[PDB]
């Protein structure tokens, strides 16, 4: 999931745009992926 | 060290056991923090 | 073919060649001519082999020596006003040999 | 109303489009061979056109810029040097002309150019906002503790 960024491939974003502009996109990717991991962890806690 | 210029010098002087480079722990007290900001590549020292 | 021609057109009637559907390797221009003016404006002369261009125009015309320095964006002169005028927002390079 | 540990003022004259170029982590020969700011830059850049001091009749070719550099420029680096850029494999270093080009080119300015080609004067103010003894302040009152 692109999570609202240019692409869902971090390595593609890195190799395509400059650091200070791809920064927003990679931060968006972090906010999406970490939050998804949070949902997974919480659901695993409930199941446990 | 010369991180982003800002030359730093560290020193702690003690008549330690005196054999050679010793074992007991010793912290380092800063003396001067000076922002040189020049190119630096080689090292040499002056004798008496 | 634009560097191995034998009848490079005059500046008043500058032949404009359209280049498309090809891989733009610049070593072929590097080896063909001992340049004297390789000034680049929109792109870096070192950085030409890592950029993909939608279209490339190669305008070739033999001209005098000082007219080489005359031909540049935001310039003036008998050639720069009546024969060929380079746009100020020129994204490209010129080659003079 | 702030306190900064140390202030560095860097000054140079650059063209109108290069004002858009000059910014933390951008692209362009000036940004990668002439001057590069850190990605986490903390400071101000000041730009105002100077067509009265950098322009004269018959032109003025005093200034310079570098276009040929072996690599990218690390932030705040004085890479001042006159070394011919190598092209292909020839060790040249002796004669100008073919595949031996100068690292820098004249920054000629005339009073009659376009806005994008005008002599803008640029100075950049760099600040260090860290927990360290400051040196510069503004308005002050010293109420007793
Ligand atoms: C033209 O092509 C021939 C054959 O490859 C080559 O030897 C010659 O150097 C070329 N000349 C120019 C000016 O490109
Ligand atoms: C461009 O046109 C001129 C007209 O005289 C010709 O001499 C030249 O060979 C042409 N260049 C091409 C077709 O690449
Ligand atoms: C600055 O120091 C680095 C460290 O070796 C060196 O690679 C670089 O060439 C130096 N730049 C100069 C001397 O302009």
């Amino acid at each position: 999931s692109k999570f609202g960024a240019i692409s869902s491939v971090l390595n593609d974003i890195l190799s395509r745009l400059d650091p200070p502009e791809a920064e927003v996109q990679i931060d968006r990717l972090i906010t999406g992926r970490l939050q998804s991991l949070q949902t997974y962890v919480t659901q695993q806690l409930i199941r446990a | 060290k010369n991180i982003d210029g800002y030359f730093k010098i560290y020193s702690k002087h003690t008549p330690i056991i005196g054999r050679d480079f010793p074992q007991g722990f010793s912290a380092l007290e800063p003396l001067v923090d000076l922002p040189i900001g020049i190119n630096i590549t080689r090292f040499q020292t002056l004798l008496a | 073919e634009v560097f191995n021609a034998t009848r490079f057109a005059s500046v008043y009637a500058w032949n404009r060649t359209r280049i498309s559907n090809c891989v733009a390797d610049y070593s072929v221009l590097y080896n063909f001519a001992p340049f004297f003016a390789f000034k680049c404006y929109g792109v870096s002369p070192t950085k030409l082999n890592d950029l993909c261009f939608t279209n490339v125009y190669a305008d070739s015309f033999v001209i005098k020596g000082n007219e080489v320095s005359q031909i540049a964006p935001g310039q003036t002169g008998n050639i720069a006003d009546y024969n060929y005028k380079l746009p100020d927002d020129f994204t490209g390079c010129v080659i003079a040999w | 109303d702030l306190c900064f540990t140390n202030v560095y003022a860097d000054s140079f004259v650059i063209k109108g489009n290069e004002v858009s170029q000059i910014a933390p982590g951008q692209t362009g020969n000036i940004a990668d061979y002439n001057y590069k700011l850190p990605d986490d830059f903390t400071g101000c850049v000041i730009a105002w056109n100077s067509n009265k001091l950098d322009s004269k009749h018959s032109g003025n070719y005093d200034y310079w810029y570098r276009l040929f550099r072996k690599s990218k420029l690390k932030p705040f680096e004085r890479d001042i040097s006159t070394e011919i850029y190598q092209a292909g494999n020839k060790p040249c270093k002796g004669v100008k002309g073919p595949n031996c080009y100068f690292p820098l080119q004249s920054y000629g300015f005339r009073p009659t150019y376009g806005v994008g080609h005008q002599p803008y004067r640029v100075v950049v103010l760099s600040f260090e906002l860290l927990h360290a003894p400051a040196t510069v302040c503004g308005p002050k009152k010293s109420t007793n503790l």
